[PDB]
């Protein structure tokens, strides 16, 4: 019991009619924001007089 | 059939072909185990009873 039963091809179209447009490219942009805090001070005391 | 869009597309036409049936293939791993570890004195330590 030995025979070829089936096959597969690598056949492809020639999409000269744009049947397939494939993947898409689009512009994107992301935005990040970094606010700057105040920080605790250092103080020098001295006499007022 | 219900929307119009401008489609700018690039259609590649090319082939890669191999000529010669020769190759020599290595799979190389273990860089970190050799360079990040003792390879000689650790083995002498393992001989300690």
């Amino acid at each position: 019991d030995l025979a070829v039963i089936g096959f597969e091809l690598d056949t492809r179209f020639t999409n000269t009619n744009r049947r397939q447009r494939g993947h898409l490219l689009q512009t994107r942009a992301l935005q990040f924001r970094h606010p700057i805090p105040m920080h605790a001070p250092v103080t020098l005391p001295m006499d007022t007089m | 059939g219900h929307q119009v869009t401008r489609e700018i597309a690039a259609i590649p036409f090319n082939l890669h072909v191999n000529n010669i049936p020769f190759a020599l293939e290595f799979k190389i791993t273990g860089f970190q185990k050799v360079m990040g570890e003792t390879q000689f004195n650790g083995k002498l330590a393992d001989l300690k009873p």
